[PDB]
């Protein structure tokens, strides 16, 4: 029995064209906006949503079931990462992230992604690591490593999950 | 629609 941590995506932050789960849990793109309350860590334009919890110590596991179809990312991001207007995906914004798109995996570093040659993601493992400050990405089939950013975080991180396009989601473990 | 595709991933 892996101790995984039990998370829930955070509708207050969602932007109002993702469509959450009834178990708020997984989230796609929609064809339009809901009417949503106005809110200050709702994601007004950028196709984000945050889990409804932070860590800011110790070291925590999850994993995300992901859609075939281009269009998802997903990671952690700092509780600062702005919510307001179209925002810049990229690490200086405190998103640390890996995304499908046009076929191929990247780590979406800055100022160019780079290609992850790790075939086809069915499920990932994320592991935070706070004590040392990283974050991992794992292939769930064989813990194949996919990729590792090393920050000195400063605050408290989110998971993150953006879904920019229809036709994909992605789904929280457990 | 590669225009709505490109536009869509600056929402990411």
């Amino acid at each position: 029995h892996h101790h995984m941590v039990e998370l829930t995506l955070d509708p207050d932050t969602a932007n109002p064209r993702l469509i959450l789960s009834l178990d708020l849990k997984s989230v796609r793109l929609g064809q339009r906006a809901q009417d949503l309350p106005n809110h200050p860590r709702r994601f007004d334009t950028n196709t984000r949503v945050l889990a409804s919890c932070g860590f800011s110590s110790g070291r925590h596991h999850w994993e995300v079931e992901v859609g075939s179809k281009d269009g998802w990312a997903f990671g952690v991001a700092r509780e600062s990462v702005r919510r307001k207007g179209l925002t810049p995906f990229t690490p200086e914004e405190g998103v640390w992230a890996m995304q499908l798109n046009n076929g191929q995996y990247w780590a979406v570093t800055s100022p160019e992604r780079t290609q992850l040659n790790c075939g086809h993601l069915s499920r990932v493992r994320v592991a935070l690591d706070l004590e040392v400050g990283a974050v991992s990405f794992y292939a769930v089939e064989d813990m194949r490593h996919l990729y590792t950013f090393r920050v000195n975080f400063q605050e408290r991180v989110f998971p993150l999950f953006s879904v920019c396009s229809t036709g994909t989601y992605l789904r929280i473990w457990p | 629609d590669n225009i709505k595709r490109k536009l869509d991933t600056y929402l990411q």
